[PDB]
């Protein structure tokens, strides 16, 4: 991904640092006092050097020039001593890139601590539309989902009531290899526990006393795609077994069937409750939690983000612009009003409060006395 | 292929005129020129067959009790519309139990012909069945009338819909008022219970006005749209179906069962 | 104090190799295969030689002439091949003496891996002039560490490994039960026979009769086979119970009845079938505690307490997160799902923590932090917030 750059007149040091670095898993480029410009011509940007390895040099002008032109190189571009002590002489405006003094041979631990610093300094000098926001939660978020969608793995979403979980596992679905394929939503806590396992594993012509016809249960729809799992901590024990064997086998069995199918879907669940809290109590399964848990992402609460009510406001009137229902604008005072409001089941109550007065005045505005009960004070 | 709209006629107090919005909105949907099907979710007792007049030799109790699939009950009624009949005091159709109506929802699937209309006329009162097949439905019409009884069980299915699943969106439809002011005013009064006591969206579909040929239609029975098109119930109704026919079709599945999963599923 | 031997008549190899052991500080003392012996004899005794790196011979003779010397030299000294896969042109008892095969050049976590593996090997099988039948390695797979209540556990699975008798394994929900189970199973006279695994608490406590025991045609309403249950599959073999603690009372008794009559009975048969199996089981609740409140039987806990296995949580044994980190990482490489590395402060944090759900939660961690952070440097920033410690 990222190349280092050694410098070193030194045949036989650089020889040793090339060995280590190779053995360490670290991609590098050899280079000398005169051919690194050729060298950094080959480099694609500044960015793809994450640092350089100084050691002895024998150019004209010494280390203090040195250190000159790759700072007209690069301001941002961190600097490490190989095999040299830590100066006391050099001049003082080159001492803020200076992060640490290795001595050869060097040690595995010092050797990545300087490389961690290297990345923190780096980090700190330097496409989901559907998440909008600014906070630092949401950007988390986003770079986490930017991380896992591009794999096939479990994701579990963390969060509380109405905080905007299905379009997480929407942008996960759609951002994936799996595009092409459905998305099955199959809510935990919206089917009695007694239809749960007829509705995800299908039946047959027979099975029950209701069975009328053989259908195709959930899994079976997301063959193909991903089946995204909303409100697993109110699954009932049993199914949550049942679940379990079918996530390791990848196999099931329709009810009233003895007839074994195979699915390959990707697993999104979702939940508000404290999953730990329920293994510790025994209402929850900790291996299918550890199966499911293979990647967490926690949503915050829209309290918590306070400074991005404007922007969702303004998407969800958006959206409404495609779902045709209307559209309505706000006033400074209203949505100072709306942000500070506890806002228990956030983007539920936003979305039902932009639909409820978008219904009720169409295509008007909203003022502080506007609003209906409860959210100006 | 496309996903199809389901609309759930209700309301919970009974003599509303449940089945006649049902029948007429039906002939009407299909005069504009969509292919509807009619379910006469009223599945111990029918009236879709009775004010149609309509002698099915085969009903929704065969297709439980197995002596026949769902396709040879289906009926080719007045204006194209195709009626699934209900059962009318058969003791295996009295009370179903929730397994029972799940089987019945998911059978619907094998039917891939009509142009995205489905009128499911709900029995009153709360009960099972009716929050069932409404929670089934994408959109929920509630029919009301201009008497504290209405208003109350409107309210109290409301109530339950919103408390026990979650649901915020409600159409509602003033039936036998003797002015559009007095619809809009029975609008006014359940919207006011409701904000007083719960946090849902009420949107105002129509008006029928109290009219006697809905009466002669019943007597004579046939439907007021096809016996006496011309009359002020025919044009609301036209109206309300326009109204309908506007409606935002559904896009994405929800978690819970409901009809058409598989065009809900498959199509995006 | 231990010291390593790099036998190979390459020079750039041994240096290279020489200097990755000096990047790591690892103590070495370099050979060729012609004066080894010279500067072997510097050291005390055959002891200090934790395991020799034999790479490419070019040299009078093949491998098996030095292979049989060095052994010579001493029986109980691992042998780490260096970018050379395992010739098949020995006998399939005399192929197995060396533990790894490192690709050039070697990995971090793998080179420690094999090291670790060297020193489990030489701490037990060197020391214990006990077994005059030929060493079995590989028995510790899962079991890495270098803590008190690990080398205990070992200690127990070579008591156990030669005797074919019924195993309680101790510990905590998620601390690696079954794959000490399975080293037992597939290093006994088992081997051959099937390993079954079963977790009672999995199966409904109404099913769990015709799970474990089987049933004939028309035992229950859903009898459409007669399937026949866990207990002949692993005949000739092992049957491994997990959480054997929730399983009730009459199952309890009748599990009893299989481990000293050998006999049980089918789901709707009338007639006693024997069944030659080992039961490993398995809990993690206290069995005596469950005695004096009426919930399990006396007599099972004593039957089966007779080779007892307490595997520690990871909590009690923190000192040896570095080498499951070795391990899971190894793992993760050798499957080619990512690698990823640790420094000294994110190494430490995770000790500090309380890891419900052990090796599990190690796993899981390792697994995540490979999604996230692949081909990158990982502190204590990098971490969740939860494992973060000051
Ligand atoms: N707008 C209107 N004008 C005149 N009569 C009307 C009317 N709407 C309904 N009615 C009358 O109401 C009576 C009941 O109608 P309908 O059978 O459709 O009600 P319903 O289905 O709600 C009763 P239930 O729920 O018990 O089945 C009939 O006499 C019908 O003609
Ligand atoms: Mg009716």
């Amino acid at each position: 991904e990222t190349k280092l750059l050694l410098i070193d007149d030194n045949l036989d040091r650089s020889r040793d640092l090339a060995v280590i670095l190779n053995f360490l898993g670290e991609d590098q480029l050899t280079c000398n006092s005169e051919d690194w410009r050729e060298v950094a011509a080959g480099l694609s940007n500044s960015r793809e050097a994450l640092c350089v390895l100084l050691g002895s040099v024998e150019s004209k002008g010494g280390a203090v020039e040195l250190l000159k032109q790759l700072a007209s190189w690069d301001e941002y571009l961190p600097i490490l001593l190989i095999g040299e002590p830590a100066p006391a002489d050099w001049p003082e405006e080159l001492r803020r890139r200076v992060l640490a003094s290795l001595e050869m041979p060097p040690s595995y631990n010092k050797l990545l601590d300087s490389l961690h610093r290297a990345q923190v300094y780096r980090e700190m000098y330097d496409l989901f539309r559907s998440l909008v926001g600014t906070s630092r939660a949401i950007q988390q978020v986003r770079q986490m989902m930017q991380q896992v969608a591009d794999t096939d793995a479990s994701v579990l979403i963390l969060g509380e009531s109405g905080t905007g979980k299905e379009v997480v596992a929407r942008n996960l679905h759609y951002h994936s290899k799996r595009r092409e394929g459905p998305f099955v939503p199959v809510n935990c806590g919206a089917i009695p526990a007694e239809l749960l396992e007829s509705e995800l594993f299908g039946h047959e012509k027979g099975a029950f006393t209701g069975a009328i016809t053989s259908r195709a249960g959930r899994f079976e729809l997301a063959n193909g795609g991903t089946l995204f799992l909303d409100e697993i901590g109110d699954m009932p024990l049993p199914m949550q077994v049942k679940l379990l064997r079918v996530l390791q086998e990848r196999t099931f069995e329709r009810v009233g069937s003895n007839k074994t199918q195979n699915v390959d879907v990707r697993i999104i669940a979702a939940t508000h409750k404290n999953l730990e809290k329920m293994i510790e109590d025994g209402t929850f399964r900790e291996d299918l939690y550890y199966r499911l848990n293979v990647f967490p992402i926690e949503m915050a609460p829209l309290r918590e983000r306070v400074e991005d009510i404007a922007l969702l406001l303004n998407e969800l009137i958006s959206r409404m612009e495609h779902e045709k229902r209307g559209s309505i604008r706000f006033n400074s005072a209203a949505i100072m009003s709306l942000c500070r409001h506890d806002w228990p089941g956030n983007v539920r109550e936003l979305a039902n409060l932009v639909e409820r007065l978008a219904i009720m005045h169409p295509y008007g505005v909203i003022g502080v006395g506007e609003l209906p009960k409860k959210f100006r004070h | 292929m496309h996903p199809v709209q389901v609309i759930a006629v209700t309301g919970g107090k009974g003599g509303v005129g449940k089945t006649n919005v049902s029948v007429n909105l039906a002939l009407a949907l299909a005069d504009l020129g969509r292919r509807v099907m009619l379910l006469d979710a009223a599945l111990g007792l029918a009236n879709v067959d009775v004010l149609l007049g309509l002698t099915p030799k085969r009903t929704l109790a065969d297709v439980i009790e197995g002596r026949c699939e769902l396709r040879d009950v289906l009926l080719l009624g007045p204006g194209g519309v195709r009626i699934v009949p209900a059962a009318s005091g058969t003791q295996s159709m009295v009370h179903l139990s929730p397994m029972q109506h799940a089987g019945l929802i998911q059978a619907f699937s094998d039917i891939s012909d009509n142009l995205d209309v489905l009128v499911v006329d709900t029995a009153a009162g709360i009960g099972d069945s009716v929050v069932s097949f409404v929670r089934a439905a994408q959109e929920v019409l509630l029919v009301v009338c201009d008497e504290p009884t209405s208003i109350t069980d409107a309210y109290a299915l409301i109530k339950l819909l919103n408390r026990d699943h979650g649901m915020t969106r409600f159409r509602v439809l003033a039936n036998m008022a003797h002015s559009p002011q007095e619809g809009r005013n029975l609008f006014a009064k359940l919207t006011k219970v409701t904000d007083r006591f719960l946090d849902v969206a009420l949107q105002y579909v129509g008006v029928i006005p109290y009219d006697e040929s809905v009466r002669k239609a019943v007597q004579k029975q046939r439907a007021v749209y096809e016996a006496f098109p011309r009359s002020k119930a025919s044009l609301a109704f036209k109206a309300v179906a326009q109204k309908v026919d506007s409606w935002p079709l559904p896009a994405n599945p929800r978690g819970h069962l409901e009809f058409f999963v598989e065009r809900l599923v498959q199509h995006p």
